[PDB]
């Protein structure tokens, strides 16, 4: 008699070209290759970082150590004239 | 405090921004054809090994 | 959904038709008798179904697709309005994640 | 994943 | 053994080369069709062949393609609704967040105002 | 399964200066 | 071929989908030839939106999708795996479930509503 088969979801999702149907508490399949990278957002991250370690050292008790202090990409920087430099990651 | 307070406004309308990326790449291919579907509605309908060897190819190859 | 059920509902009419004939080609004795009374109780709830069932469906369907299209302008002008409010913010804040800018290098340029 | 008897060959099928 | 099949072939051909050159290609009414139904069930108790039982099997056909047909009606109602939803949330989270905002503008705003 | 904020521990685990 | 090679790759990735079907690829021992690597874009421009409208499993983009990351063509030397992706498969084959229970459910609730 039937087959009555009307699903519109996927019809979007494939109208969009495909879907969620893999691996949703399911992600091994994906998993399995492992992750890639990403060089597009190698950079909003990267000056948000900036700007809450430039909060922080608002958010700090600072010692008098901390001079020439200079900022960089993804490394913290303080300069000594002793000359051992930490670049932590308040 | 006004930090803090942005701090919230952003990720807040962070939260917007994502959704509205889906508002974006959706939004030039909205609704294609807007009808352009019913296709797709018997479609995947009469979507729903040796049947894959009901090879209708296959069935060519069965020599070649 | 609620077609579906419809289709279920015609799959009972059939599946009643059957076995509600079932023992009865193969054959507790007026007990049978309410075995089949049943058997048709049965049958009566499913065209009691039939019957809800029925009232379901909305008629004039073909210009629905019109209305849609009025509609379709519809989710068009949510278009214009929120995204307009998505700029908005956008610009607004512009400034706040420039005064903080400001103030962080300002007084590290200042502590 | 190996859930059990860890072993399984590339492709004798048999 | 029967067996699966190979790849293609001029897949083969392909490459660097190649593919440069190898490029790609009425529903009351139902309620009538049901109470007989019903009716013509009774029938067939009734007096007590192939008549009878081919009938009901035009006549169960007939109200399944009846239904059969109605099916895509409601398939469009999906859309319908599809989009309303879409609308639905739309709407919402706009005058979401920008409620929002504004009364963070008011909490800046104050913050500031509680400077003179 | 969310955040905006949570991408940050993601992003910072995987990121970095035979 | 001229109107062929169109179903033909039409079938080719059809069938892609069942993963078997993979490792028949696999462990029969192809998965060495950039024809392949072609072929994967080749087939990959069926992902355009004419493209599909005529497909039956939307697993086919999956498919590409793994078959296009070549590891895994590496992995796929076994069906361990075919257990595995085949297991989320039959796992999908859910919503029908759903609509049995939820309801019941919603019966129940409603005995409880009924229980006030």
């Amino acid at each position: 008699a039937r087959l009555p088969s009307f699903a519109i979801p996927y019809a979007i999702d494939v109208l969009t070209t495909g879907s969620y149907p893999r691996l949703p508490t399911c992600i091994r399949d994906k998993i399995i290759p492992p992750d890639p990278i990403t060089k597009i957002e190698k950079q909003a991250t990267l000056h948000q970082l900036n700007q809450i370690l430039r909060h922080r050292l608002v958010t700090t008790d600072l010692p008098p150590q901390l001079a020439n202090l200079t900022v960089a990409n993804g490394r913290v920087k303080f300069r000594v004239e002793g000359e051992f430099e930490a670049t932590l990651t308040v | 405090q006004l930090q803090k307070q942005l701090k919230e406004a952003e990720q807040i309308l962070a939260t917007a921004v994502y959704q509205a990326k889906e508002k974006l790449k959706s939004i030039e291919k909205a609704r294609k054809g807007a009808i352009s579907s019913e296709e797709i509605i018997k479609y995947a309908h009469r979507i729903s090994d040796l049947e894959m060897r009901s090879g209708l190819l296959g069935q060519m190859n069965n020599p070649s | 959904d609620r077609l579906t059920q419809l289709q279920d509902a015609v799959n009972s009419l059939a599946d009643q038709f059957c076995n509600a004939i079932g023992v009865l080609q193969q054959c507790p004795t007026e007990e049978y008798a309410q075995l089949f009374a049943a058997l048709i109780a049965r049958t009566a709830k499913d065209i009691d179904v039939l019957i809800d069932s029925l009232p379901s469906e909305e008629s004039t369907a073909a210009l629905q697709a019109a209305s849609l299209y009025k509609l379709e302008e519809e989710n068009h002008e949510a278009a214009t309005c929120l995204e307009d409010v998505v700029y908005r913010g956008d610009m607004l804040l512009e400034k706040i994640q420039s005064a903080l800018a400001d103030i962080a290098q300002s007084q590290l340029k200042t502590r | 994943s190996p859930t059990s008897p860890s072993y399984s060959p590339t492709s004798p099928s048999y | 053994s029967a067996l699966p099949p190979p790849p293609m072939q001029y897949i083969k051909e392909y490459t660097d080369e190649n593919i440069q050159e190898g490029l790609a290609p009425h529903k009351k009414e139902l309620r009538k069709l049901n109470m007989s139904i019903l009716i013509n069930f009774l029938d067939l108790l009734d007096i007590l062949r192939e008549e009878k039982l081919e009938d009901l099997k035009l006549l169960f056909v007939h109200v399944h393609h009846l239904i059969n047909e109605y099916r895509p009606h409601q398939a469009r109602e999906t859309l319908r609704v599809m989009m309303e939803v879409q609308k639905r949330q739309r709407l919402e989270t706009a005058e979401r967040f920008q409620k929002h905002l504004e009364r963070v503008i008011e909490m800046i705003q104050n913050c500031l105002a509680s400077l003179p | 399964p969310l955040s905006m904020s949570q991408n940050l521990a993601r992003l910072a685990q995987r990121i970095d200066f035979w | 071929g001229n109107r062929l090679r169109f179903q033909l790759e039409l079938e080719f990735v059809q069938c892609l989908a069942n993963p078997n079907y993979l490792n028949f690829l696999a462990q029969r021992g192809y998965f060495k030839d950039k024809a392949f690597v072609n072929y994967l874009k080749y087939l990959l421009y069926w992902k355009d939106p004419e493209y599909a409208k005529y497909l039956k499993y939307p697993q086919c983009l999956h498919m590409l999708e793994l078959l296009q990351y070549e590891h895994f063509r590496k992995e796929l030397v076994n069906a361990q795996c075919a257990k595995f992706i085949d297991e989320q498969q039959i796992l999908h084959w859910s919503r029908k479930r759903m609509r049995l229970q939820q309801a019941l459910a919603e019966q129940q609730q409603q005995n409880n509503t009924s229980g006030k």
